[PDB]
């Protein structure tokens, strides 16, 4: 119903966007943050280094960014494509279903945090004109050892 | 109303009509995509190739294997495998046929929910159903209780089942199957001076394996029989018309199933994994699992496999215990055969999840209706 | 709106129960399974050994059982108390929020499988007239090692 | 309209009114329950005791520590801590006061959502807010950028913050804090022949620690000064009126913070964890974090702690680098002080999440409104 993209204080208000493939945040400063909310079937690109990014309640979203200081957080969303062109220390995928983290040749140390999520794939680029896909686990096994709970990752390899 | 049965395999998709003696379509569960590396966000998704077409264009395309380990990891890729199954392989309208889907063991609740979603929302199906693979294989042998050894293309599972309900703590995954045996056969054929490297040459190795490879009752007895005489040696004709003579490779290739140390695997053998699984199960059910061992999928088609299984299980289990390995000749398609018989039954039309039901409950309805 | 507890074929249909503290399934056979659906603020007790139990879309549910052959599966629920008096090989907690697994002195080898869940606690009994509480992890850390994704459990200890 | 600030600590809950110079209520975040062992399913939940009352009745009650490690693991227990905070400690009606809650670092999205739910649904609050602990401590020093070293009762965190947004990859958890130092002080006081064992005797050890324990600038220089003369030795009066003389225990107890090997911990010291955390951060922010080190919580109240921190960080960081450790005397309640100043600001009434807003979006509104 409503629709806006604007810098409110220090944060980018990318809200209620519905079917827009050419969406670019060109002017940027380390200080600034981004909050993408209620975007359905839209593609967005943040150019430059910024503090942090959050994606809340987005359906079929696609985000490309250059560099991040803090974290990129994908929350209560579905079918989200996220990509680094530069560096990103952490990618958090929380209560989201279908999330494709396309990393960059620098973001290879990127920590992918997951919680209440599914269909998560970490895309690692090769020198072959493509990316190799790798699924993120989503089921876990806790045991009573006699002194403490021991939780192990239910592998897909 | 002609219902479809779709077995989503780690190596091959098996599809057709419920009631038919075998799957009408059998193709590689591979999706091939053009190579891209820039801004990787989809505006309006271009061209894609599925199955044998994908696999052949291996060099020039990035190939996606979404069912690689039994569990579907990518839904856009899966939708492409399903859309190719419907319109191109089976040449039918999904909107007119209720559809049954096979599911891997230890499949996430979210995974079964998404299967339901895609079926109703992305293919407009009148009804659908999610049944577990090992269960359908057991159901084919008429049994509802037994330990199924399912050896497919990319994964091997031991699945204990009591009254049509799998015992998940005792399910054993062994990431050693069909593609691994074909690979090893290629590795050990280099020894005799034969060089199979092209995607096209692999097809010949797969052919050799399927035709000449047997499971030895006693590996060392056979390795000495192969060393003393050329009695066990056999000839194979290549496409060009040349004849190659293969020796001990015949039994050394499916011996990796029992001895994984042959490919550098720390994993225990299929006989060990079976025993271990029955041992994990309750003392009150162990007898039924011992007496009802059901073999399923392509990588169980080897001659002598069941005889060896008997011999190795008799060895680990108590002296008193009765062991019966069951290897139906249909075992290569027994999951599909099961689902075919199931969707066929007149006392199953109640069991389907209809779009009227989905319109109300959503994908969560799979847990209730597919119990 | 509707309300029923009955043996349909081989499965117990404990459905649409709303505020009932004294609910017991007395007659039981190994062969039989239980499917507790849409129960709000009710307490149920299964007496004897049965095949399996599932709890789907239940709010503030409390289940006590004796012995299980297969698995107990808690699905799309909230505020669920589950207890073994005997043996249970696996407890699966899937898309549920608030789940208290009270184990038994035999069920100490019980595997607690978790997926898309939160507020999970494994209650281990002591010879002191109570149980010691232990939380189940719910946030995870995946890394690219250079050849494969490595997922580690974000501990709470 | 008088707004409440509630800091949910791992050891102590700090509550009061936004605007007040310090928390009105400071009690143990312990819930005590009667001992039960049968059918453990709640019909209509009986009696419970919170805080000092719980802690004193330790022997006869099963005590629950829901915030034990910073993150709330039990909501029925948390509702009891909150209901005791409102009606019994602060003696106010939650329905009349907008409420601010402090949150641990690396807190789950579900955890913040449930905080919102309980506040609105279980306490009927007019509005509420979720703010991160380390952030509120930084906000107290007027700063929005810095590395906060928060040492509380049960957990120690290093939290780098850039423009009021925490850098989660660089957050460092050290499960060594206040309760550990008190425990070690008890262990090393047994040496001099003093025996503190009762829950009541622990209170004396906590008192000694808080009063006589200092952080040595150079541990070995002090261990030799303590060995040569009784210059560093000090006297302490016990409740009964006896006087005990404590020596080297004075500096050996908070030296565990820097040398965890003293309690058998493989963990690196608070100086190491700080450096390591700044190193994990981007090269473009490291200078600001070096110059803006903010100390917070009870276990930072030790004398000499900041001087040592300067000395150890100067040692690891490059020779050129400027380091400024900031230890405000208010640091024991700086999280609460921060939230107090925040809920007070007239340019914050916009920031609250109202029940009218909650009635629409539900608990998911916390991510948007508390960003
Ligand atoms: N006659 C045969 N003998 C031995 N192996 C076979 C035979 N037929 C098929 N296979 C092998 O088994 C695999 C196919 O098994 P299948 O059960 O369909 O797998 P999935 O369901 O995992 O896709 C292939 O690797 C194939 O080469
Ligand atoms: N003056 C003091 N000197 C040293 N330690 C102190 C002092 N005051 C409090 N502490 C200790 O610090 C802890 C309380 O710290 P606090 O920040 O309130 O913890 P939390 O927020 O984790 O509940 C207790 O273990 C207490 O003994
Ligand atoms: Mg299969
Ligand atoms: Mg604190």
């Amino acid at each position: 119903e409503p629709a806006l993209l604007e810098l409110e204080g220090k944060k980018w208000r990318v809200e209620n966007q519905e079917n827009v493939s050419n969406l670019v945040i060109d002017d940027t400063e380390l200080k600034q943050v981004a909050y993408i909310y209620k975007c359905v079937n839209t593609t967005l690109q943040i150019k430059g280094k910024i503090n942090s990014i959050t994606v809340d309640n987005c359906k079929k979203l696609g985000l490309v960014f250059d560099d991040v200081v803090g974290i990129v957080e994908i929350i209560n969303s579905r079918d989200v494509k996220v990509q680094v062109m530069g560096k990103v220390p952490t990618i958090s995928i929380n209560k989201t279903d279908g999330c494709h983290a396309y990393l960059s040749k620098n973001s290879l140390d990127c920590e992918i945090v997951s919680a209440k999520s599914s269909e998560m794939n970490v895309l690692i680029p090769t020198e072959g004109g493509d990316f190799n896909e790798f699924p993120v686990p989503e089921q876990f096994k806790t045991l009573w050892n006699g002194q403490k709970l021991v939780t192990t990752v239910t592998e897909i390899a | 109303t002609t219902a479809l049965v779709c077995d989503n395999g780690s190596g091959l998709v098996k599809a057709g009509f419920a009631g038919d003696d075998a799957p009408r379509a059998v193709f590689p569960s591979i999706v091939g995509r053009p190579r891209h590396q820039g801004v990787m966000v989809g505006m309006g998704q271009k061209d894609s190739y599925v199955g044998d077409e994908a696999q052949s264009k291996r060099g020039i395309l990035t190939l996606k294997y979404p069912i690689e380990h039994g569990i579907i990891t990518n839904w856009d890729d899966m939708e492409k495998i399903w859309h190719h199954t419907f319109y191109n392989e089976l040449r039918v309208a999904p909107e007119e046929h209720p559809t049954l889907l096979t599911e891997a063991p230890l499949n996430p609740k979210a995974n079964r929910e998404k299967m339901t979603q895609i079926m109703f929302e992305t293919f407009n199906v009148p009804a659908m159903y999610v049944a577990i693979q090992a269960v359908l294989s057991l159901y084919a042998s008429g049994r509802t209780t037994g330990i199924v050894l399912d050896s497919g293309d990319g994964v091997t599972h031991n699945v204990p089942i009591y009254e049509g309900y799998a015992l998940p703590h005792a399910i054993m995954r062994l990431d050693l199957a069909g593609r691994d045996l074909t690979d090893y056969l290629m590795k050990i054929l280099t020894e005799r001076g034969y060089s199979f490297v092209t995607t096209a040459e692999r097809e010949i190795v797969r052919d050799i394996k399927e035709k000449l490879c047997y499971v030895a009752l006693d590996f060392e007895n056979e390795m000495a029989t192969a060393a003393s005489s050329s009695s066990l040696e056999k000839s194979y004709e290549l496409p060009d018309g040349q004849v190659i003579t293969i020796g001990n490779e015949r039994f050394r290739c499916p011996e990796t199933l029992f001895q994984p140390s042959f490919i550098g695997m720390e994993s225990a053998g299929i006989h060990e994994t079976t025993y271990n699984s029955i041992m994990k199960c309750d003392i009150d059910i162990r007898k039924d699992l011992y007496a009802n061992n059901v073999m399923s999928g392509g990588t169980t088609m080897y001659p002598g496999i069941a005889d060896r299984m008997q011999k190795e299980i008799t060895a680990l289990a108590p002296s008193t215990m009765k062991i019966k390995i069951i290897a139906p000749p249909e075992r290569k398609y027994s999951v599909w055969i099961g689902g075919s018989i199931l969707a066929s039954l007149s006392t199953f039309q109640q069991m389907w999840i209809t779009k009227q039901e989905y319109d109300e409950a959503g994908p969560s309805i799979v847990h209730r209706k597919c119990f």
